[PDB]
């Protein structure tokens, strides 16, 4: 009826009054519509929907890359689909393969994955915290001390940045 | 002399890099026929060339805007920075502190400081125990139905005698009336040892 | 409705004469709680999506003001990854992941409510579990698919409707049960080893004798620990139970504020696209339908200048929120290493 | 993508965020109501006789299509503006209460 | 008695200098042809 859009359109269980024909969310944008010829109802639905991020172990080495579709779970709205398709709790990585070891992260994923360009291809991992440890514990047993070390360490705090001025009148 | 201070070179970073984003954002238009005022002062009358500048005025003005309150924000944070330094070179530099890993990993003994551009850095001296050794240990000792506590160490046993040493470095000696206190009867202290 | 003078608390005076004093002679074991927020929630906004939409004359308008989403987008992430380093240094500070052994003697001492339990998924503690379920987020998870909000499901589910203007919240980094495993390594390491762990490799001691030293450092003779061990292991057992009981009645008001106030910044970042701004309508398609390019270019100009500043605002006031939240972080890692790997 | 959002030919190690998932529309349609008669162009430009202006006449139209290039041979109009909507809009519109 | 309290009287100065500034602002035209909207409302009609 004049009104131009872009989108999907499904139908509906909204129902209108007669005198309606469009109607409107919060946000104000038309999400439904009567349609004039065979006086149903439809909901319009935007197209796009989802985030991308991009993995690079930097161009100064390789133009590999993984992609990571943050809204998509494979088990597709996807660019590409190569090899490698690897299921997250932060969405469907494609382009890294999955090994079963665990190092420090390199490159975080999130949700406790982390990516890395080793053995050349990128590689997708949980990330470990640290080495297992137990102590030997008894109700009658200590553990003392026989010699030291003297240890350095360094420790660095920023204490001031640039003082800046501004005059309006010349920028 | 091998190889980082990032922590102080990510501010120099960060306020170049506000500054020249300051010089690029004079290329927009903010809804404007152009972005030049000479383009837009010849070609155009003053009455209606005022749209215009009024436009790229309104722009200008935000970008300043923008510029100063993300400078406040940074200006906070390294304030705080600032005085947590304050505060290391009081506790750290000219004292000893008993706080657990606030100058450096370990018992502190003393601490250097050097300057850096922008910054500080210290260099934390610090004890750290190392080649411990298992020991038998017991609570208290029953010599004459009176129970011995040590009076600043832990009874530990080679294996068939009994030493007296203290916590964090192992040096033992015998147990006598001057290492010990007395207090009560052999009756009460759950893991007693006759010695 | 009474109105009325408060009162400072109860009035009280000290016998202080020149020649008298007071000792006590009983003690008490107490436990109290502290709350402190660690992190935020993380996100991120596109512009494009935000001010324009699928609409392709709005983006090619837009193309004068790609500064200052750059801009909004560099202080976004930079919230976002210090979210991670403020875990990290709460959590992360011993790189060494201990087990307590199946020796469950520790003098009398019972710390089964906050050691892990191998009957759940998690390996969370029980008290971890009761403060776990008194936190209602807004995110069960981060995967929410096209398919699963089309229809009319947008536009009553919030975060869909979020998540169609561009507004996105991302995962942390360290799941929950890596920061459970954190602190169960903590617990493990102080109770069989007091406060060695913190200062270079483990040293096991018995725990009476570790309560001992304790009891040295704040002005009491170990003897007194020795003859008294039982009632204060009672007195210990008494106040923990007294938490979880607490707890599991009736809040963690600090927690929850945080996740309110993230929601409703994003709920507000939504409603605000009904703002005309001085344009004819607030709807780029009634305005693209009814009117030719050159004149409903001035009507586009002022929603984009309008929804330009809302976006910033908002990354402002999140800038903001974030320092106070480093702050809070900073003194929770303090905490951490003086109140829990010594003692103060 | 990110190359050109950073504005820089070299991309350092690390993950980037890139704009959202789009999807391009395949087609395009058009709804209009079922309407068949023309609008009364010749009882309204072409009557015989027009009102005072102090007793201005109002008519109600309803339900026709408004295909103006009819009045291209027989009408020449010296004063033409539309307000509130463009003259360029007008034949992909639909209007209410004329 | 004698002679200060310079950082505590530099908080009120600020808020008094912030409210004041907010009122001396009321006299920018922003791009308008007056600051008085009395002005404008008269001798000039809604649209
Ligand atoms: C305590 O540790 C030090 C090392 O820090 C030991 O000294 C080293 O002894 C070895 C073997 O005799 C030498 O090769 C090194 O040169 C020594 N180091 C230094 C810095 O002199 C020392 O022997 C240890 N003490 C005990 C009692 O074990
Ligand atoms: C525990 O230490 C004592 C040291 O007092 C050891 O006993 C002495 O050992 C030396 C050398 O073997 C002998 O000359 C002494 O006669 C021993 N007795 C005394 C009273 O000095 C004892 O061997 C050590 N035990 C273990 C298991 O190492
Ligand atoms: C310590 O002795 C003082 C002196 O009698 C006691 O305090 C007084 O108590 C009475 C009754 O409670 C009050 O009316 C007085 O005001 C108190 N202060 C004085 C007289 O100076 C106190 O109860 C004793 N404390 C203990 C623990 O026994
Ligand atoms: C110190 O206080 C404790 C209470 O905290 C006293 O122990 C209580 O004694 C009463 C009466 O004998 C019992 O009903 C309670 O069950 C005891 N409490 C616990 C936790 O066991 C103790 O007697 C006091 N000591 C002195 C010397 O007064
Ligand atoms: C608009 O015209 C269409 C046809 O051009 C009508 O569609 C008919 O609808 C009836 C339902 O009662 C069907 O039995 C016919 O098969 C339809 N025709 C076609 C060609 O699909 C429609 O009814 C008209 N609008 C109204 C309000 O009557
Ligand atoms: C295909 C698939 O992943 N199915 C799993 C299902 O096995 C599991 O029980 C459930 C738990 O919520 O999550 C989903
Ligand atoms: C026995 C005990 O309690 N702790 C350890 C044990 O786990 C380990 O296998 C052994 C060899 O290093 O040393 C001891
Ligand atoms: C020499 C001596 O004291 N022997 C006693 C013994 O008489 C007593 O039966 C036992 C249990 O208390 O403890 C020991
Ligand atoms: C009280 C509680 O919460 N848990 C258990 C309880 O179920 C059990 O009966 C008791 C003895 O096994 O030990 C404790
Ligand atoms: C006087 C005159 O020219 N009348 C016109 C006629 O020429 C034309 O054929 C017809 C259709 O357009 O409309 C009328
Ligand atoms: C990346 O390229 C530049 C220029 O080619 C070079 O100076 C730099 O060293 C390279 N990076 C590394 C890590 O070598
Ligand atoms: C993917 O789908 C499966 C089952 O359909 C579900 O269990 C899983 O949670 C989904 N992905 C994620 C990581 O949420
Ligand atoms: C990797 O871990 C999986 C977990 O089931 C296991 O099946 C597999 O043998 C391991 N090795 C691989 C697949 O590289
Ligand atoms: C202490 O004894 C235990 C028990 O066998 C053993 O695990 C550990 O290696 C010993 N520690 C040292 C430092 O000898
Ligand atoms: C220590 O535990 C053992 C069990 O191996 C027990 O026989 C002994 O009485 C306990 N001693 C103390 C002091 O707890
Ligand atoms: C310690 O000595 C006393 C008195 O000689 C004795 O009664 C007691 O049984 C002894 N304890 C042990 C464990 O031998
Ligand atoms: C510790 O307390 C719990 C009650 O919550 C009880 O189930 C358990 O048996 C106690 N442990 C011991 C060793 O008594
Ligand atoms: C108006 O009159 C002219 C001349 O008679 C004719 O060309 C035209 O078709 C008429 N208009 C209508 C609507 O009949």
């Amino acid at each position: 009826n004049g009104l131009t859009g872009t989108g999907v359109l499904t139908e509906s269980n909204k129902k209108f009054l007669p005198f309606q024909q469009f109607g409107r969310d919060i946000a104000d944008t038309t999400d439904a519509v009567r349609d004039p010829q065979t006086l149903e109802i439809l909901d319009i639905t935007p197209c796009s929907f989802g985030g991308v991020s991009v993995i690079t172990p930097g161009t100064n080495t390789s133009n590999q890359v993984a992609v990571l579709y943050q809204d998509v779970n494979c088990t597709w709205r996807v660019y590409s689909t190569g090899s490698n398709v690897f299921q997250t709790r932060a969405g469907c990585l494609i382009g890294a393969e999955h090994v079963n070891n665990s190092y420090e992260c390199d490159i975080p994923i999130g949700a406790g994955i982390c990516a890395s360009y080793q053995t050349q291809s990128i590689i997708a991992y949980t990330m470990s915290l640290g080495a297992e440890n137990s102590v030997a514990y008894s109700n009658n047993s200590i553990a003392i001390p026989t010699n030291f070390t003297i240890s350095v360490t360094t420790e660095i705090l920023p204490v001031s940045m640039t003082k800046t001025s501004v005059d309006c009148t010349m920028y | 002399s091998s190889t980082a201070l990032g922590k102080l070179q990510d501010v120099v970073n960060q306020n170049a890099q506000a500054l020249n984003t300051l010089v690029k954002q004079l290329s927009s238009n903010f809804g404007a026929i152009s972005s030049v005022l000479n383009d837009i002062l010849s070609r155009l009358d003053p009455p209606e060339a005022e749209v215009q500048i009024d436009r790229l005025i309104t722009g200008r003005l935000q970008s300043l805007q923008t510029y100063v309150t993300q400078q406040l924000i940074r200006a906070a944070e390294i304030r705080a920075s600032a005085n947590l330094a304050a505060t290391k070179m009081s506790e750290c530099v000219l004292g000893q502190s008993k706080r657990v890993d606030f100058c450096g990993k370990g018992y502190h003994l003393m601490s250097f400081p050097q300057s850096a551009p922008h910054g500080v850095v210290f260099l934390h001296v610090t004890y750290v125990p190392a080649q411990e050794k298992n020991f038998t240990t017991a609570p208290a000792i029953c010599h004459d139905g009176k129970a011995h506590f040590p009076r600043e160490g832990v009874f530990v046993s080679n294996g068939t005698h009994w030493f007296v040493t203290q916590r964090n470095f192992y040096e033992p000696q015998i147990i006598t009336t001057d290492n010990t206190f007395v207090s009560g009867n052999c009756d009460v202290v759950i893991g007693i040892v006759n010695n | 409705i009474i109105a009325y003078t408060m009162s400072l608390g109860a009035e009280n005076s000290v016998a202080y004469s020149n020649n008298s004093i007071a000792i006590p002679t009983n003690f008490t074991i107490s436990v109290t709680t502290e709350i402190l927020p660690v992190s935020m929630t993380k996100t991120s906004v596109d512009c494009t999506m935000y001010i324009c939409g699928d609409s392709t004359e709005c983006s090619n308008l837009l193309l004068q003001y790609g500064s200052f989403c750059t801009q909004l987008n560099r202080a976004l992430t930079g919230i976002a990854v210090e979210q991670d380093k403020n875990t990290q240094e709460v959590f992360a500070q011993v790189k060494q992941i201990y087990k307590t052994p199946p020796i469950k003697d520790f003098g009398g001492f019972n710390f089964s409510q906050i050691l892990p339990d191998p009957s759940k998924p998690s390996k969370r503690s029980f008290i971890e579990d009761l403060l776990f379920n008194k936190v209602t987020l807004a995110d069960a998870g981060f995967i929410k698919q096209y398919g699963d909000c089309l229809g009319d499901i947008a536009a009553r589910d919030l975060i869909c409707a979020q998540k169609f203007n561009g507004l996105t919240v991302l995962p942390p980094l360290l799941t929950d049960e890596m920061i459970a495993q954190y602190t169960s390594a903590l617990l493990a390491g102080t109770i069989t080893s007091g406060w060695t762990f913190g200062a270079g490799a483990a040293l096991q001691i018995p725990f009476a004798m570790q309560m001992a030293y304790r009891f040295n450092g704040i002005g009491v003779t170990q003897n007194v620990l020795y003859e008294n061990q039982k009632l204060i292991a009672n007195q210990f057992n008494s106040a923990i139970g007294k938490i979880q009981d607490s707890l599991s009645s009736t809040a963690l008001g600090k927690l929850q504020d945080v996740v309110n106030q993230n929601a409703q910044a994003l709920n507000t970042l939504v409603k605000q696209l009904s703002s005309n701004f001085g344009a004819i309508s607030s709807v780029l398609n009634d305005i693209l339908s009814r009117l030719d390019p050159p004149e409903a270019e001035v009507q586009i100009d002022r929603l984009i200048t309008g929804r330009l500043q809302s976006l910033q605002t908002y990354v402002t006031q999140q800038l903001i929120r974030a320092a106070e939240i480093r702050a809070s972080a900073n003194l929770a890692a303090t905490k951490m290493s003086e109140c829990v790997l010594g003692q103060s | 993508e990110t190359k050109c959002t950073l504005k820089s030919f070299t991309v350092e190690k690390g993950i980037y965020q890139t704009s959202n998932f789009r999807v391009q529309p395949t087609e395009s349609i058009v709804r209009f109501p079922n309407i068949t008669n023309l609008c009364p162009f010749g009882e309204v430009f072409n009557a015989t006789r027009f009102a005072s202006v102090y007793a201005w006449n109002r008519k109600r139209i309803s339900n026709c299509v408004a295909d103006y290039s009819v009045l291209y041979n027989s009408a020449s109009f010296s004063t033409f503006k539309c307000y509130g909507v463009s003259p360029t809009k007008l034949n992909d519109l639909c209007f209410t209460n004329v």
